[PDB]
DNA sequence: TACATAA
């Protein structure tokens, strides 16, 4: 290669530690300006080949060995709360120890036995990539189970899992609060109700992606029209507002 | 376009706003406002048999309509115009409503109604309904229904009242609002000129002391006994602090949004002597209001009902007609039966993971979902299409021996195998209902001594590079990577990423992206080392980069 | 926005208010007049009042510009977009007008400071002050003006900031939020902002109970043709408010007849839409009332009538 | 009228059938079309119901119901398959209570100017219903346009 | 058959 084979800008620039809000803003602005200038230059130089090239920037040294993520220390990175409405992609598991997660587990739970039993044999944390593409380690799902009998409450069980669900197969009742694109229903004859069928086929905006194992209208179904009658009687009430 | 899609949904909401404004300003009489002595007497009880016949005034407004028909715009207008408290039945609904409101103009963080009226962690595992109650008056009055709903919810209601009256520091009445009122009386100022600034100075006050209009989204996914408890809690929360709305004799107005047809609630009970769980269907709040005669006459539901029709999602003729037939309970003809025949497909076709790749399968049981997931994982392992490798992870439950000893002493049960109890109670230890759909292997049990614990360990099978959802809070930490340069520049140019975080982490968040920008260099030559790019263009890039650096 | 106080009790016609307001924004950006009274205001809802719709903006302080230098600086700020230096605001600050606003809040903060415990029962020999005398003396010894506010800021800066950041909720927003909500077009970014944030509550017409999207949709049909400006704004410049301020203040839609006739058109359009909507709704309701017809045909009629009344072609024509 | 002007005209069964040179009347054309289509039906039933294989080795088609939009034909096993009555393909019924399930082929229009052929069964067992017709699967047949 | 709330 040539003499400037390592982007000699590294040897001429020293990104010192930040300071108060104004200094943080100035350092971030200058680093962003330099990065944007380099991106603009290399975009003008090549074009689409540069735009879609793989990009991978991590705070520390990160190795992907098969399905496992190896890193020395997970120091550096903002904290956040994972939303149930956000879509994540499973990327793997890591055995890196995060001090904040362990301290939070110690603090939130009054049961120290679970705490140091998990400490001695730690579960791997799960790495997920958001829609934008930000890798994040997520804390393990830890649940308490306190049983109340008559007037006695006993902290009985403590469960430890990962709290992640796949949108590939679900029950009909669970799907009543969701919107899907392609649906393949599997009814069970004998206990079929028209309400369940209505909920199941109401999940798709179009009928081009709907499938079932039986015709719910040609079988024996349970009909309970007590609410539909009231709603229809409400549509004939002059005092009820109707919005199109 | 976008202008005529809101014409009919922006001129038809003004009557709703006027009616809610008129409902939310009505003043009660001095003899109907619940006093603090009511809740003090309630907290000093042992069984819900001494509860007297008292009425808690309230008003409702119904906003019902199909999914996607545009009730969210009505809630947006209500939030922008009125001074209301927007809540949600679940966390998903609350997050969706917060996203919509914050994307429209502006919104505070949105919490569930259970967090609003003080539902704590222990109240999750209460035995809902153990003291029998029989209606006395025929037809039933409002007081009888309220007493029945309080008797059903006795454990949670009693715990809430006890905690609320005990967190007052003894007989010392809460002085968050009383001192301001005393200063108003002493200084000779207008009423409410100083007390209404209390929410500004104190940040721990509940939202029920701020407004009397409570918007409940997805009200169909709630038990009917939550129609009274909320109201009860409201009065309690407004009786302790002597809120200015309580001094003005104002009633709570519950605006319920939801679809009464394709949404229902369930009630579960556990028989310990049989180690059994029984689940049945019950009435939600919407059905409670619409069907009950007493509530219909009391709340004047004819003048407080807004039905949203027309669907922005359905775009097919026959499918729309079938949906209308199913929703309103119209008679089913033979043409509908002939139409639905298009989608029939053999069961083995659906259950086989090979056919219909990437489709979501709805079953009627958890065992079927688990079996299909196991079959899909086995098929993916052998007939691999690539880019997804199936792996397994450990999961474990800890059981305390002393608590189990107390449980067995209380509940007779001379023998109780760990495996049998954990199998029977597998639907309650977890905190989310999808734990029964997970592919799990052989369940192992061991006894860990010097901790006096029992460890139940198992393995759960996951697929790499799959789209999944996190059904919990599960605080996370980001540590880099952006996929492609275009996405990196998109996230760098926009500051919305900083705004998505709370307004306390901005400084070190900016620090984090600064160090990400620093560490994002190098390896550009690997991109330059792509096969057969150029020779002189590399030197031109060298010169341009050096000039920019200089 | 600029307005003049009215003394004539007779209700002005639509053609009178337009000419009155157009005479304010002359063809130089700067408002006419020799003396100005400006209320500097921020986002936040006003509490303690009762109106048709809750307030969207809360005043922060009040200044008066009467001297030649101050008037020139104010005209330069309002015309081109040069920021006002703190020296001018400090010199022109109207003390009693601005501190009549921060009078109840200072009292509330003082009460919150001293709410540890009012024992006032030390007895002793000379320390037997009355149960209500200590509070009376402490309240009467607090200056509800500059001195009390500066003392509270010096001693309890963190809590004072936390309390002021709650009554003025939403006052701290980035320029990108303003560009995304009220934008993106220049005409919208100027007119919709000025009307929704400032003039909607003051005028209090029929448009005071419409959300932001409705006002933007109404403004969409306000088709004053154009006047292509030389340059526009771009990204990487929304870090500071200077760019957006210079863009908005020098716009064609911020002065003249373009900005003098928007609220009138809003009222006209709202009335024109309501006139047809109410009649159609009355027709549909009356036909709904009796209609002794079966359920299937009733649903058919309902959907057919609602489609025939407000079909997309008919909406486009209207 | 609004549906016609908005979603477009939908072809009737007669024109779609004539596109395959098959007329709903005259009887013989429909049975010949069913004889041609039977190969796909037996292929699908072999693929998804392997236990019931020899029952459909030799079958004959007889018209059952003719309508403007829905045509139902009966599949009789040429009176030469030993088992006079075909078994139910949904459940395994009792030994004594023989599942005398009658099998039908249903022709309809369905999708956009295409043709839909479905397999239907009527089982006189107490578990299913009797008097009721159950659709087992629907396979697209539109290809030789 | 079967779901939510806790944080
Ligand atoms: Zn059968």
């Amino acid at each position: 290669l040539d003499e400037q084979q390592l982007d000699v800008f590294y040897c001429h620039y020293t990104p010192g530690e930040p300071e108060t809000t104004a200094a943080v803003h100035t350092q971030f602005a200058l680093l962003k300006r330099a990065f944007l200038g380099r991106f603009r230059i290399l975009q003008e130089l090549f074009g689409e080949a540069f735009e879609v090239a793989p990009f991978s920037t991590y705070v520390d040294n990160v190795i992907f060995r098969g399905c496992e993520m190896l890193t020395g220390s997970p120091r550096g990175g903002l904290m956040s709360v994972a939303l149930q409405t956000d879509n994540y992609t499973l990327m793997g598991y890591t055995y890196a120890r995060v001090f904040a997660f362990a301290d939070e587990l110690r603090r939130r739970h009054a049961t120290a036995n679970v705490a140091e039993l998990l400490e001695e044999a730690p579960l791997p944390y799960v790495v997920l990539r958001d829609q934008h593409g930000f890798m994040s380690v997520v804390n393990t799902n830890i649940s308490e189970f306190v049983e109340s009998i008559d007037s006695t409450e006993l902290a009985m069980a403590i469960n430890a899992d990962y709290g992640i669900s796949s949108k590939l197969a679900m029950t009909i009742t669970r799907s009543q609060g969701l919107s899907l694109d392609k649906v393949a229903i599997c009814f069970t004859p004998g206990n079929l109700r028209l309400n369940s069928a209505y909920v199941a086929m109401s999940r798709t905006t179009s009928s081009e992606f709907l499938r079932m194992n039986l015709n719910p209208l040609r079988e024996r179904h349970e009909r309970d029209d007590v609410i539909s009658e009231h709603i229809l009687s409400a549509l004939r009430d002059p005092n009820v507002v109707i919005v199109y | 376009a976008e202008a005529f899609l809101n014409f009919t949904s922006m001129h038809g909401v003004q009557p709703i706003l006027k009616r809610i404004r008129e409902l939310s300003q009505q003043q009660l009489d001095g003899a109907q406002v619940p006093h603090l002595q009511w809740f003090r007497d309630v907290a000093a009880l042992e069984s819900p048999a001494g509860l007297p016949l008292r009425e808690f005034p309230f008003a409702v407004y119904l906003i019902t309509g199909n999914a996607g028909s545009g009730k969210s715009t009505c809630v947006q207008t209500i939030n922008e115009v009125l001074d209301c408290v927007v809540t949600g039945a679940t966390r998903i609904a609350a997050q969706n409503m917060y996203a919509k409101l914050s994307g429209a103009f502006l919104s505070r963080p949105i919490n569930t109604i259970f967090h609003e009226f003080g539902f704590r962690g222990n109240h999750v595992q209460a035995q809902l309904g153990q003291y029998p109650y029989t209606l006395t008056s025929n037809p039933a009055s409002l007081e009888d229904l309220q007493r029945r709903d309080l008797t059903y919810y006795w454990e949670v209601i009693l715990d809430l009242t006890k905690r609320a009256l005990a967190a007052s520091g003894g007989e010392e009445l809460r002085n968050e609002f009383r001192a301001l009122a005393a200063l108003e009386r002493t200084l000779g100022l207008a009423e409410g000129a100083l007390t209404r600034l209390a929410p500004a100075t104190h940040g721990a006050l509940p939202a029920f002391t701020r407004s009397n209009v409570i918007v409940i989204d997805e009200a169909g996914l709630l038990g009917r006994h939550l129609l009274t408890a909320v109201v009860y809690c409201w009065w309690m929360i407004n009786a302790l602090y002597h809120t200015p709305q309580y001094a003005a004799r104002l009633r709570p107005v519950l605006v319920c949004v939801g679809s009464p047809t394709q949404t229902a609630s369930l009630e579960s009970t556990f028989e310990h002597q049989k180690l059994r769980c029984s689940v049945r269907q019950s009435e939600n709040v919407l059905t409670y209001l619409i069907c009950n005669r007493t509530l219909r006459e009391y709340a004047r539901l004819s003048y407080s009902w807004a039905i949203f029709i027309n669907n922005k999602r359905c775009v097919e003729h026959e499918f729309g007609n079938l949906m209308k037939v199913l929703e309103y309970g119209l008679p089913i003809t033979e043409e509908h039966m002939q139409f639905v025949d298009r989608f029939v497909v053999p069961e083995n076709y659906i259950t086989n993971p090979a056919n219909l790749p990437g489709w979501t399968r709805l079953f009627s049981s958890h065992k079927e979902v688990s079996a299909y997931m196991a079959k899909l994982h086995a098929y993916l392992k052998v007939t691999r299409e690539g880019e997804f490798v199936v792996f397994t992870l450990p999961v474990l439950t800890f059981v305390s021996v002393k608590e189990f000893d107390e449980y067995r002493r209380l509940t007779h049960q001379p023998g109780l195998t760990i495996e049998k109890w954990l199998t029977a109670n597998a639907s309650r230890i977890t905190n989310y209902s999808q734990s029964q759909d997970q592919d799990a292997g052989h369940m192992r049990c061991e006894v860990h001594s010097k901790q006096q614990l029992v460890v139940a360990r198992n393995d759960v099978t996951y697929v790499l590079n799959s789209q999944i959802a996190v059904t919990a809070r599960l605080r996370k930490l980001v540590f880099g990577f952006s996929g492609t340069f275009r996405a990196f520049e998109a996230v760098l140019r926009d500051d919305s990423f900083v705004k998505t975080q709370g307004e306390t982490s901005v400084e070190f968040a900016y620090r984090f992206l600064s160090r990400l920008i620093f560490s994002g260099l190098i390896s550009f030559y690997n991109f330059l080392q792509r096969p057969g790019l150029d020779a002189t263009q590399r030197t031109l890039a060298y010169a341009r980069m050096g000039e920019l650096t200089a | 926005d600029a307005y003049t106080h009215d003394g004539r009790a007779d209700g002005p016609t639509e053609q009178d208010r337009f000419e009155e307001s157009r005479a304010l924004y002359q063809a130089s950006g700067g408002l006419n007049g020799d003396s100005f009274r400006v209320t500097f205001c921020l986002l936040g809802t006003e509490v303690g009042g009762t109106h048709q719709a809750r307030g969207r903006t809360r005043p922060m302080f009040v200044c008066r510009f009467e001297r030649a230098d101050d008037v020139a600086a104010l005209q330069d700020a309002l015309a081109h977009g040069t920021p006002l230096q703190p020296d001018h605001i400090a010199a022109t600050l109207d003390a009693e007008a601005t501190f009549a606003l921060h009078a109840n809040m200072i009292l509330a903060l003082t009460v919150a400071i001293n709410n540890a415990s009012p024992r006032t029962g030390r007895d002793a020999a000379a320390a037997q002050y009355d149960q209500g005398a200590s509070l009376r003396s402490l309240v009467g010894r607090t200056s509800l003006g500059q001195r009390g506010l500066t003392t509270l800021y010096v001693h309890h800066e963190v809590r004072v900031l936390a309390a002021y950041r709650r009554a003025y909720y939403g006052s701290a927003q980035s320029p990108f939020w303003f560009l995304s909500k009220f934008g993106p077009d220049e005409k919208s970014l100027v007119l919709t902002t000025r009307y929704y944030l400032l003039q909607a509550q003051r005028l209090g017409g029929a448009g005071a109970t419409y959300d932001l999207q409705a006002i933007k949709d109404i403004c969409a049909t306000y088709a004053i043709p154009h006047a292509p400006r030389p340059d526009t704004v771009s990204a990487a410049s929304l870090t500071s408010f200077a760019a957006i301020t210079r863009f908005c203040c020098t716009s064609q839609y911020a002065r003249g007849a373009a900005a003098a006739g928007f609220p009138l058109y809003v009222e006209r359009r709202i009335a024109a839409d309501v006139r047809e909507t109410s009649a159609l709704e009355k027709f549909i309701t009356h036909d709904r009332s009796c209609l002794r017809v079966s359920d299937r045909e009733f649903i058919t009629y309902i959907y057919l009538a609602h489609f025939e009344c407000f079909s997309p072609p008919r909406l486009a024509t209207h | 009228r609004n549906a016609l002007e908005h979603f477009g005209r939908r072809e009737t069964l007669t024109e779609v059938l004539g596109r395959y040179n098959v007329q709903p009347d005259a009887g013989g054309t429909v049975e010949g079309f069913a004889s041609e289509l039977l190969g796909r039906i037996v292929a699908c039933i072999e693929t998804h119901f392997p236990e019931h294989a020899g029952e459909y080795q030799a079958v004959s088609v007889r018209r059952a119901v003719s309508k403007d939009d829905w045509v139902l034909l009966q599949l009789v096993p040429v009176r030469g398959t030993l088992q006079q009555s075909l078994s139910c393909l949904r459940f395994k019924h009792g030994r004594a209570s023989r599942a005398t399930a009658r099998t039908f082929v249903a022709l309809s229009v369905g999708a956009n100017n295409r043709l839909c052929v479905s397999l239907c069964q009527q089982c006189f067992a107490a578990k299913c219903d009797s008097n009721r017709l159950h659709t087992l699967f629907t396979i697209d047949a539109g290809t030789p346009c």
